[PDB]
């Protein structure tokens, strides 16, 4: 799975 | 980690062509939970940062062109440039954000054709600030040519010179796609001082014979 | 939004470096500040982040044992430092609000990028030489030779002349130095009626000249 601290500007809960 | 591979390393196509580039991750960048692909494509132009184009491998950043399109999923993606316009000269990167290291593609270089365009060229004498440091360069300059291939010889006193001259060129104009290309041709001051003819002979696929700038010392 | 970053640097082998990166038109804390190097003919490498609200920081594992990324948020402001520098890190060293993905907005801002040159050669700021100009149009412009290392920048007439301006790759001369010219094409009528300067800055030797280009 993706790990959300690689790039924490990125919020996968966001189009 | 997740290496980044490009292809084609570079393309050409001319001015509004459809211009097509493939990113492949060593790993899927698809979350099924959200169904995204952690992928985003980047433009850089020489001497410049790069600028996001396209992120989740298909939605366009605010203010690009809609020319530019992003697709795949998974380990697959495309690049798209629907109609190559000349501002979009430039080295194009994948890039993924599903997991650390961050990584970028090796990129890939995308050149426009165009028409046969022959060289404006220039001669600079040496300034006399510069012969009082013991040295002279001359200069000549190639301006907005098409193709980038040119050929610059120097001649002092008429004589083909070998040996004391370096040459560089643009990258490609974003406005008009030519190139340019200045040469210096480097001599100590006393040598300078011992001639008086100085030019530089230019041939280049829009020239049926060469062309030649000078000038007398 | 954008992103200033510090002058061009040189440094010997074994040295440090701080590169300093200045952000404005965003709340400075909201975000993470990355730092990206590009070297010569080589692919973009990722360093390190750090989030500007709280402090906290990841690296890569290249630079996790020589690399330390600060922020100040009373000066809005992002450091990166590097120590033990080897020659391979001569490079431009960037920072950037990558891919900020938001359900209110999305946006990417670089900064523009710092060269350092790790290198044991001696730095040398450079001469400037009018390009005199000698039908409609006429070429003039400057020669900047003998100077290390990398980069030069040039701007004519303070930025608001940029068509017609070609500025060219520097070449190594046999002296391991450097030289570039860089031109602009002009209306010959404005030779005798308007002014040309080439600004000319080598931040490494803190060289800063305005060159009137005359006939």
């Amino acid at each position: 799975n993706p790990d959300p601290n690689a790039n924490p500007n990125v919020d996968p809960n966001a189009n | 980690d997740i290496v980044m591979t490009q292809s084609p390393d570079s393309l050409a196509v001319s001015l509004g062509e459809r211009a097509t580039i493939n990113c492949k991750s060593s790993q899927s960048v698809l979350y099924s939970s959200n169904n995204k692909n952690y992928l985003a494509w980047y433009q850089q132009k020489p001497g410049q940062p790069p600028k996001l184009l396209v992120y989740w491998a298909s939605t366009r950043e605010s203010g690009v062109p809609d020319r530019f399109s992003g697709s795949g999923s998974g380990t697959d993606f495309t690049l798209t440039i629907s109609s190559l316009q000349a501002e979009d000269v430039a080295v194009y990167y994948c890039h993924q954000y599903y997991s650390s290291p961050l990584t970028f593609g090796g990129g890939t270089k995308v050149e426009i054709k165009r028409t046969v365009a022959a060289p404006s060229v220039f001669i600079f004498p040496p300034s006399d600030e510069q012969l009082k440091s013991g040295t002279a360069s001359v200069v000549c300059l190639l301006n907005n040519f098409y193709p980038r291939e040119a050929k610059v010889q120097w001649k002092v006193d008429n004589a083909l010179q070998s040996g004391n001259s370096q040459e560089s060129v643009t990258e490609q104009d974003s406005k008009d796609s030519t190139y340019s290309l200045s040469s210096t041709l480097t001599l100590s001051k006393a040598d300078y001082e011992k001639h008086k003819v100085y030019a530089c002979e230019v041939t280049h696929q829009g020239l049926s014979s060469p062309v030649t700038k000078s000038f007398n010392r | 939004v954008q992103l200033v970053q510090s002058e061009a640097e040189v440094k010997k082998p074994g040295a440090s470096v701080k590169v300093s990166c200045k952000a404005s038109g965003y709340t400075f804390t909201r975000y993470a500040m990355h730092w990206v190097r590009q070297a010569p003919g080589q692919r973009l490498e990722w360093m390190g982040w750090i989030k500007a609200g709280n402090g906290d920081t990841r690296y890569s594992q290249k630079f996790q044992g020589r690399v330390t990324i600060t922020r100040d948020t009373s000066a809005s402001t992002v450091y990166m430092e590097m120590s033990s520098l080897r020659s391979e890190d001569t490079a431009v060293y960037y920072c950037a609000l990558l891919t900020v993905i938001t359900s209110d907005d999305a946006f990417d801002i670089w900064g523009q990028g710092t060269m350092v040159t790790v290198s044991l050669a001696s730095t040398k700021g450079p001469s400037v030489f009018p390009l005199a100009p000698s039908g409609g149009t006429a070429a003039l412009g400057c020669l900047v030779k003998d100077y290390f290392p990398e980069p030069v920048t040039v701007s004519w007439n303070s930025g608001a002349l940029t068509s017609g301006v070609h500025t060219f790759p520097a070449v190594l001369q046999s002296s391991g130095l450097y030289s570039l010219s860089s031109v602009v094409t002009v209306p010959s009528s404005s030779l005798g009626t308007q002014t040309y300067i080439c600004n000319v800055n080598h931040k490494p030797s803190n060289t800063k000249v305005d060159k009137k280009v005359e006939p």
